């Protein structure tokens, strides 16, 4: 699995997207998009993510 | 400090 870490916050503004807040560990599942990857939080909920707004989890 | 733009969508 792929995670990343959130930078900064994200409000989530188009229905499909995932807000988060930074700090938040989220888990990469898929790249449809080269800045907007579908992920999932800790609470198993799922969204679009502007890529530029969080870094590799580690 | 400051965020990155907010990137384009398809
Ligand atoms: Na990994
Ligand atoms: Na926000
Ligand atoms: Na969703």
């Amino acid at each position: 699995a792929e995670y990343v870490r959130a930078l900064f916050d994200f409000n989530g503004n188009d229905e499909e997207d995932l807000p988060f807040k930074k700090g938040d560990i989220l888990r990469i599942r898929d790249k449809p998009e080269e800045q907007w990857w579908n992920a999932e939080d800790s609470e198993g909920k799922r969204g679009m993510i502007p890529v530029p707004y969080v870094e590799k989890y580690r | 400090y400051e965020k990155p733009a907010l990137p384009r969508k398809r």
